[PDB]
């Protein structure tokens, strides 16, 4: 299409006859098209949309979404009880632009949380599988599984939160009124436990 | 006398709408008014209309020789269908009635069907390539209206119907006849003997 | 000015079409004719002006798209025209006849032209409220379901007192029939009085309706000189909580009409319409103005019964152009047919319609072949022509409501009124004395 | 801009109070966010001018008060905002949606917001008429006491006949239902027109209660497209003495119903309220507001009935919520708790209680629970889900009528119609061959407790 | 229930359609959520009675005729609906809201839903009044041809007597404004009353209006508690002899709104239309109701301006989805553009267009834009963002009249505005100093 | 709202045959999806689609745009592609991943067993400030 008033009256008519999937709605702007086209570049383009030989199905293309956060691959050192070593030994995961890949040659185990602001904050965040009752009971409910994400890079004191530290060789979730000696290995930043007639109107 | 039976089941929904329509009627004939029926059950008195004259229909079905499917559809629903083809004679309504079931016919439908062969019906000598079928009186009906209209896209509609209801072989090709727009015999240039 | 005959021109959904009757004079051609009653009826004789050259108003220009010999006929044709929506103010027939038969009758060049029919748009026909009520919805306040309703006319037409005219209403109504009728000529007079005739009549049918357990109503005649005067009546009729009143729509017209429809559906009074003076317009088949328009006026100015007149004395060709016109005032839908005088296929728009009235000089053998001609939704109007019943008004009604019982238990069993429609009586008179008299008293047909 | 933070002042008696869920944009501070809040509903994004001599109006400054994280979620809080009672018309629920709600939804610098409540200080409380009567003054007029009041829904919803509606009307209250509905689109139409329903809705009242003995009503909608003609069928309703009324306050709006709940005081009829188009702003738990804020609106322009749904296919998450704002139209005086969504103590200062509606997929197996759950005052509207009485609409009624003497009868006794809810149906089928027929037809359920 | 998914049905001319974007729960199958969808906007969840075997009602079903899911989204589809024109009541939006988004966005079987647009069929369309007066006529009534008309925020938003804020108006329309606001909050309050208010800002408009030859306006908010207020404040307006009056349209509703826009006809006094919690139903992408919908809906109850926020910070995406709606309320025919977010093509059968208001941080440097986006008939209302003229407010009103006469004589000369839009307003404020100081205090872009 | 799932890379395009049915199916381990694993691998964490947690079996390929038909202005850029090997059955209306003579491409033919359908794609999606200014 030039810019030639006929083929920018041309290319509308293009524009939208190509949403119309049934050649009898398609007619009006054909027609219209064809009076207007002035390139024979553009009236080619008017006269494709005559036939009903199937052409390129359109692709399952999807939306890089920026309106919501994207989801972040964590590694999982393994179920609690477990050691300061096996945590240690976990490398800083380095992702892969542009679409965050995750590359990694050794044994590992992985999961994909939701984008949580705290979590994309994380400069080093670990996974470890445990049990509700390693913290304080917080409500009735009856201890479940828990994973649990801590930030290796967050390792200093505070009142108002949760720690992973070295007990003795032994991994361990503590709080702590007054600042410790014992070897803190990182900061608790999540807990999250696991995870229909109904057409009727909520009136 | 119970005839609280009649009312009892009909409070109670028991049995079909041609059973109603007669209970109804009985009902009516034994010195009932129509309030009365509606108070002792949930009839109204335009429902007690629609049931009595559609089992009068419903019986001149089975008098006059309408097919088993009919009369096995028309047992449970379509007293409104049946209304519409109050206006035809015990005779004429046998036919109708197979018709309007064989097309899935709606009461709407029904009453311009009903329009059709009460048209058809008084009719001396018959249109010629249509028979009193029902079907053909519609067909004629179509024709007919076919006829004034001099583009073949105006026309489309009426063929369609055409087609879908004619019975003769007679009629069907009066109906594709239409279907050309080779140039026909010129209607000739009469003018009327006044008597005006 | 030919620039309003365009036979290529495909009509709108939305646009107003008419289709007149031009019997043009010698010489004239066919064209020209056709082009001057769409400029003479939608835009004038154009009047080019210094304005022509900065704006043009050609959307507005009515015009002819087809033209079509009447075969049969005397140098005549039909000019199909159509004017947009937007010429027309909403709801008002006033306007729509102002426009179109407003000047375009006048012409010299012309030598007869008569208005057929009027393609109203559902887009238009949707800015009317139609009917105040339906034939449905009468027949749910009325609680008569299944069968015609059947009216009185009380005689002598005139002179008689308003305690006389309610005295003879009340028998009519006594005696079986649904309605009673103010004579058409019967608004305030020195011999009788708009209030008391009023007061009297509703004496008669509160009366009457508690005797025989059967809603009674007076066609009570709000016709008058004054929309003041017309609502005045209507006020006290519905003071006396009455069920139905009429006017005569033609000679007080469309404006005070359309007043008076919306008026009865605000105060849910039903409302019977009578057309006095239609046959100085719609008798003469070269020149005026077709029933079928003035009926179709009728259901958009409302109306919820009209007079349209008998067909028991008129040959085959006039039956079916009153069926036809009974059809677009009572259907939805009516399919353009040419055969029976209808030149557009009228849709409706849900819009209520018309029950129509039966009149002449009917009397019980008529019967039959009233309940089969128009069917269960009208209005049988005896007491019209030179026909007397010897023993009253109540004996008389008595004869044609048993009457037409036998005859719509007759047609319900599936009986032939067309053949046994004179049978069905006979039988009938056999058991109801009242119907002997009668049967003994006018020929058969 | 940050003069709208001040977490320091104590809010006043006379303030109206606002609890928004804030949801920011990512990298946007809570402090920043609560207080743009703050400013675009109460006053301007200050537009500073030479005019600062004049011009301190800090006075009509409202701000954040309290910002207060929500456990549980994505970087997400609770401004507590509060406004001064100045800002505000007398009376005028349209003003204080058009001042809280008016622009500050569509900011961009948020991701979503939603409005959880309205503290409603007793001051500005005294400026409403609120409904036209109690639920005591509405039980006085009829003369029903004891027990919930039990309403009819008419089938099919659309396309009837004024006479069929009125014969409808006529059985489903004749068989022992108090109220009938008519259905919320149900305003005057083509297949059947205002005038013609109201009077055959009138002729079938007058019968069924006198036949009956008992006060009969219809709720008849005057919902219309303009005040004159919303007006003009109140005013027909009241020309044919009928009991009450109903009105889709929110698609017809709060300057309309105010109108008709104050005719409605002046005339004495009863305003059963529709809340049609709810769930349009009501539902994402992220944006909107909600009902609770809602229901809080038609209290003060005034409603007799409200509809609350059901909560009986609802979790006792959302059993707390419904009973919440349930509480919040009823009692006078609804205590601060948090758990159940009700984020500020509201005193009501003795203006009328509305009566809670139930309606839903209800039927006579429900009764037990319903009667628990909601108690006494309530109007309970059944015929609403897939679910007919085969028999007509008369009998249907009886079942539930029944139905309802039973499960208040026994609980007056002392049984428990938490586990004997069922039996006590049971029972009364025995001798009610309506309710047998109808226990029939739909199976029944027993007892799935709950926890926390 | 799938009797209400029926592909195979072609929608008539009179039908309602409405585009719903339907986000249905994991594991439901789209055929079910668009049935359920028409089950529940048109009849209900179908309750079957005894009933159902004497007549049916099937007609009044509204139904889903086409299912097209949405690309690059989310297991995502557009339901498209139709319902027959007998559903509806004439005239009343507060009823096509009331059963088209009444119950159908509260299911659980749903995630979210989202009406997209309504196809308003012509022949419903024209039992609307519609805008009090058009486009064309507020023109004429003004005499203000050939330019976008310019309005004016009161600043602070709250707090200043009705004395001060009359004054304020009057210096506002003295230095070339065509309009100024009444703040949507401002109904009568304790700090300023309602009556006062008014009789003051009447005083300004006299005498804005004698000193500079120009009919001069101010957008008095007849918004209030009741319809009796309302139409209080409406009369004062009207016997001040006001040109224009402005309602909140979304808070007080669609029934209180519809009377003041009959009204405003009635009593010939313009309509300025704000949409007042329009974001709290149509911001989100998953659910709620497009303001392209709620626009329709102004248009159909009465509107002659409307507040269609601005398109200067927004990306080309959303730029042409406001200037989709923007086209839905000021043109008569709208054709089918599912890029620009417009689902049917709309035909308004001749009913005045809504002027588009644009509103927000603008200021002097954005006119070129404003004037290209949107054309001459367009309100722009200034003063609405952190933005003040340190010399007054009829300074700051000079320098956006001389920058919009600039921009609008640079127009029509030939002149780009979207490249030289910028030197357009340079040129300008070389001999105007009121614009040399505004052009100043703002950044160019 | 939904759960996001983890999903195996084969490498960047252009590819072998093997490579992509070197690639075990993934178990996800309950009850937090965990997924262990012990060679060498390349993952991505994506939203949870449906059409993705439908997959019973998904594998990501990283290629360019130009692949595919074009489809806008737009120049050719990254693409991630997701494709179902658990669908293999032939229809006219979509892409596959087929055998190209010791390897696969992506093509759009409505005829073809001859080719292996190794899978079918389900997904192509490209790579991923001082206004508070209201909407009035």
């Amino acid at each position: 299409f030039s810019n030639h008033p006929g083929d920018a009256v041309a290319y509308q008519a293009w524009k939208l006859a190509r949403q119309y999937s049934d050649l009898q709605e398609r007619s009006r702007l054909i027609a219209r098209g064809l009076r207007f086209a002035h390139s024979e570049t553009a009236r080619k383009q008017i006269e494709q949309l005559l036939v009903d030989q199937r052409p390129a199905p359109i692709p399952p293309f999807f939306r890089f979404d920026t309106e919501d956060e994207l989801p972040r691959i964590v590694p999982v050192v393994g179920q609690l009880p477990l050691k300061a070593e096996e945590l240690k030994a976990v490398p800083l995961v380095e992702e892969i632009e542009p679409f965050r890949l995750v590359k990694f040659s050794g044994e590992q185990a992985w999961v994909a949380l939701p984008g949580w602001q705290v979590l994309l904050a994380a400069e080093d965040p670990v996974t470890i599988l445990a049990t509700s009752d390693r913290f304080p009971k917080q409500n009735q409910t009856e201890p479940g599984p828990v994973l649990v994400v801590v930030d290796r890079s967050q390792r200093e004191w505070n009142d108002f939160s949760y720690f992973v530290v070295d007990h003795d060789g032994e991994l361990d979730f503590q709080w702590f009124e007054t600042k410790p000696e014992f070897p803190i290995l990182g900061k608790v930043i999540i807990l999250v436990r696991p995870r229909k007639d109904s057409w009727q109107i909520d009136e | 006398e119970l005839a609280q039976e009649l009312l009892r089941k009909l409070r109670q929904k028991q049995g079909n709408w041609v059973e109603w329509g007669q209970a109804i009627a009985s009902l009516q004939k034994s010195g009932y008014n129509p309030q009365d029926i509606f108070e002792a059950t949930g009839f109204e008195p335009v429902q007690q209309n629609q049931v009595i004259v559609g089992s009068q229909v419903y019986n001149s079905l089975e008098k006059s020789g309408a097919s088993a499917a009919t009369l096995a559809h028309y047992a449970t629903r379509g007293s409104d269908v049946l209304y519409e083809l109050r206006l035809l004679t015990h005779e004429e309504r046998a036919a109708a009635g197979d018709l309007t079931f064989t097309h899935k016919v709606d009461a709407d439908e029904a009453r311009e069907i009903a329009k059709a062969i009460k048209d058809f019906s008084r009719f001396r000598i018959l249109p010629e390539g249509f028979s009193n079928h029902p079907g053909d009186a519609v067909a004629y009906q179509a024709w007919k209206l076919a006829r004034q209209y001099s583009d073949l896209q105006e026309r489309s509609r009426l063929i369609a119907r055409g087609l879908r209801f004619a019975h003769s072989e007679t009629a069907r090709k009066q109906i594709e006849q239409l279907l050309v727009d080779q140039r026909p015999a010129p209607i000739p240039p009469f003018f009327r003997f006044d008597t005006e | 000015r030919l620039t309003y005959y365009t036979p290529d021109y495909t009509p709108k959904d939305t646009d107003i079409l008419a289709a007149f009757r031009v019997t043009p004079q010698p010489g004239v051609p066919f064209e020209e004719a056709a082009a001057a009653v769409a400029a003479e009826s939608s835009t004038g004789t154009w009047t080019t002006v210094w304005t022509d050259l900065l704006t043009d108003l050609d959307r507005y220009k009515g015009r002819c798209y087809d033209i079509e010999p009447v075969p049969g006929e005397d140098n005549q044709f039909i000019a199909y025209i159509a004017y947009p929506l937007d010429l027309f103010e909403e709801g008002s027939i006033t306007n729509v006849l102002t426009s179109i038969v407003g000047n375009v009758f006048g012409f010299k060049a012309l030598r007869a032209l008569r208005l057929e029919d009027i393609r109203f748009p559902v887009a238009y026909i949707k800015t009317f409220q139609g009917p105040p009520h339906g034939i449905q919805v009468e027949r749910d306040k009325l609680n008569k379901y299944g069968r015609p309703l059947l009216g009185c006319t009380i005689k002598p037409k005139l002179g008689l007192s308003a305690k006389n005219y309610g005295r003879a209403v009340y028998e009519c109504l006594r005696g079986g029939l649904d309605f009673t009728k103010d004579d058409e000529n019967i608004n305030s007079a020195p011999f009788q009085r708009w209030r008391d005739r009023f007061l009297f009549v509703a004496d008669a049918i509160t009366k009457a309706q508690a005797e025989t357990g059967e809603i009674k109503g007076h066609y009570l005649n709000v016709t008058a000189p004054t929309c003041e005067e017309m609502l005045k009546r209507a006020e006290y009729a519905k003071e006396l909580k009455q069920p139905i009143i009429m006017h005569d729509y033609l000679t007080a017209g469309f404006t005070a009409n359309t007043t008076l429809a919306r008026w009865c559906r605000d105060n849910g009074v039903l409302l019977h319409i009578h057309r006095a003076m239609h046959a100085v317009i719609d008798r003469q088949k070269n020149h005026g103005i077709h029933f079928r328009v003035l009926a179709k006026a009728l259901r958009l100015s409302g109306g919820d019964h009209i007079h349209t007149g008998t067909v028991v004395g008129k040959l085959e060709g006039e039956r079916g152009i009153t069926m036809g016109f009974v059809d677009l005032l009572r259907e939805n839908y009516v399919e353009q047919d040419k055969s029976r005088g209808i030149y557009f296929t009228q849709d409706w728009a849900s819009l209520p319609g018309v029950m129509a009235v039966a009149s002449g000089g009917i009397h019980v053998w008529h019967m039959p072949a009233l309940v089969e001609i128009f069917g269960d939704d009208s209005v049988l109007q005896f007491g019209g022509g030179t026909l007397g019943h010897p023993w009253g008004n109540a004996p008389g009604a008595t004869a044609n409501r048993v009457a037409l019982e036998a005859c719509v238990q007759a047609r319900n069993e599936g009986r032939n009124l067309a053949r046994e429609g004179n049978d069905v009586i006979r039988e009938a008179a056999k058991w109801s004395p009242e119907l002997a008299v009668a049967c003994e008293l006018w020929k058969e047909i």
